[PDB]
């Protein structure tokens, strides 16, 4: 009954009361409630109509906010309703006048009024904030908005110049961060900008002593990555993401333990965080880099060199300490995806015989230390988390199936691992419980203690004996550990477990077990599980005759 | 610049953390 009469004004043809009208509205349609009548009264639609184009520039800033608001206080959804509204346009038309004001040298941008200037930054800040969540709206969404060149331009304009005030750097680096993630079309245009060089300043920055350094890492790895600006193929000077990771590696050289929070602390949730998702983005990405380079003393690998040696250090330091607090607790966790995401893309490599030498060498001795230094204290306070407890299994697997049966028996931590599957018993491939059977498998290999290998064996076994209740995803993967230990007569284990434990009557008898179970396995809802459990009935009945051959 | 990758590697990019 307040803001009914307030409306009536913002299409008054006074354009001194519109225009107060729109200031009232931007904040009256922050609390909640006075948004539900002011939407429904068509707010938006005049707003879009009328006042985004209206002649006052208090008016269109205002008009925007109101805009900006709706957009956070509502629903992503909210966002589409706007999109299909045509709001990109009249975002688009904004923007280039923001670069009208900001590049002419008519008015020209400096020599404008103080309040004058406000309001461009303003206006600014509402573009950014509303193109920031449309394009996290949806696909289409973002791929209209990445076409838009005017925004872009205008994104090249604002982070090249570097005139504009923080919290709107800020933000169109944020911005350039989502429309650059996995989009061709905007790494090809930062990189191609010839006018204001948007690409030259990213990497001057991500390179230096600025504070901000980070920030623009995070822009140029979703750069390298969309482009394929790799170790077989670097970009321009031999750009790739080896060059981010020494500048993100002394981002967490500065975070230590007792210093949360402070008075003024502007780099927290860019400083920190941000260089760790980044870091363990790296790890991810790197993994393409090993399949496209196929197609066509790391020295000839850059980006995997500083992961070993300079990322990866300050993650086992990030991993280890406290963790007083809850966001220390968040740096773990962040920490722990990192090591997690290199770990894994690192065993993704061939290393059985003398395969891939070179880089087996050069991680090792790391995976070794990642596993004693960071692995084992964390098993060694059991409680209490359950997705704590999923992290450091998962690393602990990755690790381990490069370590082999090397891997340190120290905390016998087989038992613990063996303990966490039946306790946490109460997409079938990402089951704790695979992972649990996977890493003491893996580490069960020869030549581990034998009584190490004796206990995870009869775990194993023991899993197909009461198989009755075990999700076949863990049927398959505790089927190839076994194969994958015992295939082999030479081995002290094959004699000393294998056999004298008569883990071959189990075997035989499971067969039929195993037979039914991989044709209850729908191959239309899910394939993947159905032709890897054939794969494994398939293995069963050749090693159970291979054996069978051999006392 | 040819690394011999694991047999199923595909199998394990769900392992991967994402953001």
């Amino acid at each position: 009954d307040k803001i009914l009469p307030v409306l009536k004004d913002l299409k008054s043809p006074d354009a001194k009361s519109r225009t107060t009208a729109a200031g009232a509205i931007a904040n009256i349609v922050q609390d909640a409630k006075c948004r539900k009548l002011l939407l429904r009264e068509q707010v938006v639609h005049i707003v879009l109509t009328e006042t985004l184009t209206d002649n006052n520039i208090d008016s269109r800033a205002a008009g925007w906010e109101i805009l900006k608001v709706l957009a956070q206080e509502e629903e992503a959804d909210f966002c589409v309703h706007l999109y299909r509204l045509d709001v990109l346009t009249a975002i688009e038309h904004a923007a280039k006048a923001v670069l009208e004001t900001l590049t002419t040298s008519e008015p020209p941008f400096s020599k404008l009024l103080k309040a004058q200037q406000r309001l461009v930054w303003d206006i600014t800040g509402s573009l950014l904030v509303l193109i920031g969540l449309l394009a996290l709206a949806r696909d289409e969404i973002h791929e209209a908005v990445a076409t838009k060149q005017t925004i872009l331009r205008l994104l090249f304009r604002l982070i090249s110049a570097d005139i504009a005030p923080q919290d709107i750097y800020e933000e169109a680096i944020s911005c350039l961060t989502t429309l650059s993630e996995d989009n061709l079309k905007v790494g090809q245009a930062i990189t191609d900008d010839q006018e204001t060089h948007v690409y030259d300043v990213l990497l001057k920055l991500a390179t230096g002593t600025d504070p901000r350094a980070v920030m623009a890492c995070g822009v140029l790895h979703n750069v390298f990555t969309s482009l394929q600006w790799m170790d077989h193929s670097p970009g321009k000077d031999g750009a790739c993401d080896a060059i981010l990771i020494p500048t993100l590696t002394r981002a967490l050289e500065h975070v230590v333990p007792g210093g949360a929070k402070f008075n003024g602390d502007a780099r927290y949730a860019n400083i920190t965080l941000l260089a760790l998702v980044t870091l363990a983005s790296i790890g991810t990405d790197f993994q393409e880099t090993l399949v496209k380079g196929n197609q066509g003393d790391l020295e000839d690998l850059p980006t995997l060199r500083e992961l070993i040696q300079t990322a990866v250090p300050q993650l086992i330091r990030l991993s280890n300490l406290p963790i007083d607090s809850d966001e220390s607790l968040t740096i773990q966790s962040h920490a722990l995806s990192a090591l997690n995401n290199i770990s894994w893309t690192i065993s993704c490599l061939e290393f059985a015989n003398g395969e891939n030498a070179n880089i087996h060498n050069a991680w090792y001795p790391t995976a070794k230390k990642i596993w004693r230094k960071t692995i084992l204290p964390i098993l060694e306070a059991d409680s209490a988390d359950l997705k704590l407890a999923t992290q450091v299994t998962s690393l602990a697997w990755a690790v381990a199936r490069v370590l082999h049966g090397e891997t340190p028996t120290d905390g016998n931590p087989h038992r613990k691992f063996i303990s966490l599957y039946h306790s946490s018993k109460q997409d079938p491939f990402q089951g704790l419980g695979v992972k649990c059977i996977g890493v003491v498998g893996s580490l069960a290999h020869d030549p581990a203690p034998i009584e190490v290998n004796r206990e995870v064996g009869v775990f194993l076994v023991t899993l197909l004996r009461q198989s009755n209740n075990v999700p076949p995803a863990e049927i398959v993967e505790a089927l190839n550990q076994l194969f994958d230990i015992y295939g082999d007569e030479e081995l002290a284990c094959d004699k000393e477990v294998f056999w004298k434990d008569g883990f071959l009557k189990h075997l035989e008898e499971f067969l039929p077990k195993m037979r039914t179970l991989t044709k209850g396995i729908d191959k239309r809802t899910q394939p993947e599980l159905r032709t890897r459990a054939d794969e494994a009935l398939l293995n069963l009945g050749r090693f159970v005759q291979y054996k069978k051959k051999h006392a | 610049a040819f690394h011999k990758l694991v047999k199923n590697s595909a199998y394990y990019s769900r392992f991967q953390t994402k953001f």
